[PDB]
Order: structure tokens, then C-alpha cells, then sequence
């Protein structure tokens, strides 16, 4: 069921056959990379000088 | 006038029902095959229009 795409088709299925058409095999989802977002910048400085 | 088809549509379960979280994913198979179902009625549905 992961080899070959023709394979997960079969695998979707119950046929060691399959005709012609087309069919569902599975749903993908782009992953998100490894980066994050900022944050507001500072009002002012610190209060110690 | 004389409508003749909608709008095709398909939801894959598994995402709308659990999303990111791969835990929700490994609880909803508990359930067995409700996802299976809904899956192939709207897959007939939208080959029918």
C-alpha cells in the first residue's frame, strides 16, 4: 500500500485488478516549515538609565 | 428555468473533524468506518452532477 501509486490505488480498493477511472487514493497537506512570526516593537526603553 | 446540478463538493472527515492534532486522528478510528461513508456518498453525489 506504499510502493507504487498504481499500488495505494489497489490498496484503496479490495481488487488485485483495476479498470479504467479514477479514484481518491489519499489527501495530502502541505507541512509547514520550521519558522516562526514576531512580536510588537518595544514603546520605549528601560526605566534604569 | 430548470436546475440541472449544484455545486460539486467533497470533505475529508478526518481533516474538518480533527485538524493538525494526530491524536484526535488516532481516537477517531474507535469509530471504524463512519469516515469511509460520508467520504463515498459525497464522491457519489459529485460524480452524479
Amino acid at each position: 500500500c506504499a510502493l507504487d501509486p498504481l499500488s495505494e490505488t489497489k490498496c484503496t480498493l479490495k481488487s488485485f485488478t483495476v479498470e479504467k477511472g479514477i479514484y481518491q487514493t489519499s489527501n495530502f497537506r502541505v507541512q509547514p516549515t520550521e519558522s516562526i512570526v514576531r512580536f510588537p516593537n518595544i514603546t520605549n526603553l528601560c526605566p534604569f538609565g | 428555468i430548470l436546475p440541472v446540478s449544484m455545486t460539486k463538493t467533497s470533505v475529508d472527515c478526518t481533516m474538518y473533524i480533527c485538524g493538525d492534532s494526530t491524536e484526535c486522528s488516532n481516537l477517531l478510528l474507535q469509530y471504524g468506518s463512519f469516515c469511509t461513508q460520508l467520504n463515498r456518498a459525497l464522491t457519489g453525489i459529485a460524480v452524479e452532477q
